[PDB]
């Protein structure tokens, strides 16, 4: 019920961007848009039903045409942004009820020149927590990426885990004080000392980044910072 | 209209009970319903209440409406760990909603059995590079990022082994420097007198 895409976007500032949203159910025609900025605080925009209305709205500091083109289908242009946010696709019926889409985000850059990919990193259970606890705790360091656009997982044996893992929450900032300053995020994936030392058994944590595309322009001499996975390895020792 | 949502952050211990408070300035408001947003994640409906009713109950959560007075609230008992969120409220009348700024819930987890240690890790390759894992410590133990903007730290976080059945908490710390070691990396946070320091 609801699919908006993109659910990502990078915009460097000048550029606008198309956001749409599918009707997945004709019993829920009517249709809204809703703004979350970076504080958390939503924000109704519009509410479109039949196909062919458009409307224009202007927030602090972005501004909106939106347009109900199909009995199925809504979209969005944001432009002029200069601070981030993110925006909700809601569908109702008689308005009463409101259900959420899967929102789409929108960041914002001065310059496309900072974006960087991360670094990752896995690091081996103490021996020490082993012996202590027979428990074993993988750490996995994702560093040095901008902007904060990452999906951390974690994989064992070719599957991916949920049981005994916990991401940070909010990554943190290499150098506190820079306005554009790169980031970083840890994860712990924790087995059993048994399956640790079993060294059949082979861990990988995998990070998602979301950077540029074959639209983005790019000049410098690194390599273009593309949306990418980027994982590391470790096995089991006995 | 404004809706006010009182409470800004929440930290509760498993199991005991919680309060959200809002309040709403336009009579005209008829329904209110309530989304929660667990972190990096979209809103989900958990409840509602309409003008005609006072108290609505569903399974560990009751929400309350005074219309006279122009106040609601959202009650949870015996919180568990995955109600930890932000939970919004909202009211609708144009029947658009209004959203309160949001309440961030945590529930902290009970450690049955604490065993606080800060154990060295080293890179599947290779070797320094290495991190500190401060672990195991109980939920009323609270870890500050350092003074130090050359050492990092990580807040503390839960994670749930499902079988069997065990939870933990936990805070990682690195740096690049020479000064730096796991002996003094959560210096600056109170810590337990009996966290086992290996070598």
């Amino acid at each position: 019920l609801l699919e908006q895409n993109p659910r990502w976007r990078l915009v460097p500032r000048g550029q606008a961007v198309n956001l749409r949203c599918i009707l997945k159910n004709s019993q829920y025609p009517w249709m809204s848009w809703y703004q979350q900025d970076l504080q958390k605080q939503l924000q109704w925009l519009f509410t479109l039903r039949s196909p062919g209305d458009k409307e224009v709205k202007s927030l602090p500091g972005a501004d909106y045409l939106a347009t109900r083109v199909t009995d199925t289908e809504l979209r969005l242009q944001v432009a002029n942004m200069s601070q981030g946010r993110t925006l909700y696709c809601t569908c109702s019926a008689g308005g009463y009820e409101q259900y959420f889409g899967p929102g789409t985000r929108l960041t914002v850059l001065e310059d496309l020149k900072n974006v960087f990919p991360p670094e990752v990193a896995v690091f081996e259970p103490s021996e020490a927590e082993i012996s202590h606890t027979q428990k074993a705790t993988l750490v996995c360091l994702a560093t040095g990426f901008y902007p904060d656009h990452v999906e951390l997982s974690w994989w064992v044996n070719g599957k991916e885990v949920h049981s005994g893992v916990c991401t940070d929450p909010q990554p943190l900032k290499e150098q506190p004080a820079l306005n554009d300053s790169r980031y970083c995020l840890s994860s712990r994936l924790r087995v059993s000392a048994t399956f640790w030392q079993n060294p059949r058994n082979h861990f990988r944590c995998q990070v998602q980044f979301y950077g540029l595309s074959e639209n983005d322009e790019w000049t410098q001499d690194r390599a273009k910072p593309v949306t990418q996975i980027v994982s590391a390895e470790a096995w089991g020792r006995a | 209209e404004k809706v006010e949502q009182h409470e800004s952050t929440l930290s509760v211990r498993e199991g005991d009970s919680a309060v959200i408070n809002c309040t709403y300035t336009d009579t005209a408001s008829s329904y209110f319903p309530w989304y929660k947003q667990e972190a990096g994640k979209g809103l989900h409906f958990v409840i509602d209440i309409r003008s005609n009713v006072d108290r609505k109950q569903s399974q560990r959560l009751i929400v309350l409406l005074d219309k006279k007075a122009k106040r609601f609230s959202l009650h949870i008992t015996a919180t568990q760990p995955e109600d930890s969120a932000i939970y919004f409220c909202a009211a609708s009348p144009n029947y658009k909603l209004t959203f309160g700024k949001g309440t961030l819930l945590t529930v902290t987890p009970n450690i049955q059995n604490p065993d606080p240690a800060v154990y060295q890790l080293r890179d599947s390759k290779s070797s320094d590079k290495s991190v500190c894992l401060f672990t195991d410590f109980d939920s009323q133990t609270n870890v500050s990022q350092s003074k130090d903007s050359d050492v990092y730290i990580t807040d503390k976080c839960v994670l749930d082994m499902r079988s069997m059945d065990f939870k933990s908490n936990s805070a990682v710390a690195w740096s690049n420097k020479s000064d730096f070691a796991c002996a003094n990396a959560f210096n600056n946070s109170i810590i337990p007198e009996d966290t086992f320091f290996p070598s």
